[PDB]
């Protein structure tokens, strides 16, 4: 344990003294439990004259011998006419590491109490106030975190507005539909997805399972502008395609042999109409075009361990990112990727490998780019802690 | 008033009673004596700073000002492995000559001591110096057993 | 109001109950 440990001290502190070339703004806080999900909020406020914008982050705990709570968190992030000391990490003087938004602590506003660790925690687009969670209990748990109190009940008692059944087993996999509102999918370690239609006691039955997988559904995502199609991946290693409309859902539309191991997340373009992206214990993502799955348009290599999350970003159609046990966040340029460069920079990876983030120092379990702050990402790490960053705009120009 | 007290530290112990969490707090903090100096004075960017930008005597500035000051600088290095690697050398050779050099560097460490100790035990133990060894560059430290440790994780007091 | 755990001391006096936990782990690895 002490050759790896001096590796990660000696390399995070070397991080901390080369952030200022690095970023534009890094936040780091420690959550009392650490969190395996994170996912901003639609909803910003800009109050009139002031330095700072406020966010809002969907979180949770993961404790074993605590109560476990879904928690929505506060941001403040600066915005152009922020002043602040870039030239180096602060760890002393403030209430956060690093630099950027003096008001930038992270706040606790709500937590809810919860049926064991939040596996996973995702708002409803027509209606960020409904947040589906997903529990070790193997139900999927919606909650309008409005109509909750702000201080959960110490008995730990645990209420969800609605219970959706279907799954035997727990999972990860969530996402909400985005041109229907209240279409949920999850994917389970029971090999099924399950789907549910909210907009139907407090319990619901599951509308509909797809049974094509034959190991842990490890991930579901809706295709963003069909709303019809969605994609799973799972520890069959394949990335399979499936249609609403169809009639048989025990086999989908498309069914491809995608990595050489589990494959563990997926994510759509959401400029794109063909292209999305695959994460995979074979430390590659891949990327891929539903007019032909036959094979990878292009494969990602530089992560060095099992890739556990992928996100595009929400601003710009060529920039994904991707995340993993090796305890880094890569970030990927598509458009970098025949690209020229030279034997200095080739060591340090593909010309699509945009940037490289050190700023964890454990596995990160999770992160989302900020939908109303281009480039500023929230990302949540297996050590408690939460960072909240954004690359130098030098990095993403020229 | 003693009500809350008490719940900081039960909220402080559930993160430390973490040993991940535990071992970011080292990471995040915990300087021995002759790393000090290679991290707590100017870095780099300080450094260019004050050399490219000597009329520049504030420090702050807004992510726009401060993106005109870093596009003069160039483009940074991506944070390859490669880039740790070479990063981590320099700092094995900072060290040595921070050690050869023995005018505002750290003394020589009978000093009290915090040290890195690992396996059963997994904290920073207070002790002595029982024994200092420039050869390898260690010490023997004897906790309030005694154990070889080196310089880079021992800090005074 | 100062507690012991894990062989390093802290005073929590200093400190409220909304306080987030960065600042409170900061001063419980600091020393003298």
């Amino acid at each position: 344990d002490a050759v790896e440990e001096r590796v990660i001290n000696e390399e995070y502190k070397i991080w901390k003294k080369n952030t200022p070339f690095l970023y534009d703004l890094v936040m780091t806080h420690a959550l009392e439990w650490p969190s395996l999900t994170a996912q901003w909020l639609p909803d910003v406020t800009r109050p009139e004259g002031k330095d700072f914008s406020i966010h809002r982050l969907v979180l949770g705990t993961h404790t074993s011998d605590e109560q476990n709570h879904l928690v929505i968190a506060s941001v403040q992030l600066p915005n152009d006419d922020a002043q602040f000391d870039a030239s180096h990490y602060d760890s002393e003087k403030g209430e956060f590491g690093g630099f950027g938004s003096v008001s930038g602590k992270i706040e606790i506003e709500i937590k809810i109490n919860h049926e064991g660790e939040v596996n996973r925690a995702r708002y409803m687009p027509q209606n960020p106030c409904i947040i589906a969670t997903k529990t070790p209990s193997s139900d999927v748990l919606v909650f309008d975190y409005t109509k909750h109190p702000s201080k959960p009940d110490p008995s730990g008692e645990c209420n969800p507005d609605l219970r959706l059944r279907g799954h035997q087993k727990e999972g990860y996999g969530l996402s909400w539909n985005p041109n229907l509102s209240g279409h949920l999918l999850s994917a389970s370690d029971d090999h099924t997805i399950c789907l549910w239609d909210i907009s139907a006691g407090k319990v619901v039955d599951a509308k509909t399972i797809f049974t094509g997988h034959t190991a842990v559904v490890e991930d579901v995502s809706w295709h963003l502008l069909h709303e019809s199609l969605f994609g799973s991946v799972a520890d069959d290693q394949k990335l399979m395609i499936w249609d609403t409309r169809s009639n048989n859902t025990s086999k989908p539309s498309h069914s491809v042999d995608a990595h050489t191991a589990e494959v563990n997340c997926l994510s759509f373009n959401p400029y794109s109409e063909f292209i999305l992206a695959t994460g995979s214990a074979d430390k590659t993502v891949a990327l891929w075009d539903l007019r032909n799955l036959k094979l990878k348009l292009h494969s990602f290599e530089s992560h060095k361990d099992e890739i556990f999350q992928v996100q595009w970003s929400p601003h710009n159609e060529t920039i994904l990112a991707s995340s993993g046990t090796d305890r880094r966040l890569n970030v990927w340029d598509l458009s970098k990727i025949g690209e020229e460069q030279s034997p200095e920079d080739a060591e340090d990876g593909p010309p699509e490998l945009l940037f490289i983030h050190g700023g964890h120092t454990a596995k990160i379990s999770d992160f989302s780019w900020n939908p109303n702050e281009p480039w500023v990402i929230c990302s949540v790490s297996e050590d408690n802690i939460m960072q909240v960053w954004q690359m130098a705009e030098n990095i993403y120009n020229d | 008033d003693k009500k809350a007290s008490q719940k900081i530290g039960f909220r402080l112990r559930n993160l430390l009673k973490l040993p991940k969490a535990h071992k970011w707090c080292i990471y995040e903090w915990f300087y021995s004596n002759i790393d000090k100096p290679l991290f707590e004075g100017d870095n780099d960017f300080c450094v260019c700073l004050k050399e490219s930008f000597p009329n520049l005597k504030t420090r702050k500035l807004t992510r726009v000002e401060w993106g005109k000051i870093r596009r003069l600088m160039g483009k940074p290095r991506r944070c390859s492995s490669a880039f740790f690697e070479e990063e981590r050398s320099a700092l094995k050779q900072k060290r040595q000559k921070i050690r050869l050099l023995q005018d505002e560097i750290p003394l020589p460490l009978g000093t009290k001591v915090t040290a890195r100790l690992r396996g059963v035990h997994d904290g920073l133990f207070t002790g002595q110096i029982d024994a200092v060894d420039t050869l390898n560059a260690t010490y023997r430290v004897t906790f309030d057993g005694t154990h070889t440790i080196p310089d880079y994780e021992v800090l005074s007091n | 109001y100062v507690i012991k755990l894990f062989d390093r001391s802290v005073d929590l006096a200093q400190f409220s109950e909304n306080t987030p936990l960065y600042p409170i782990c900061r001063a419980w690895m600091r020393n003298s």
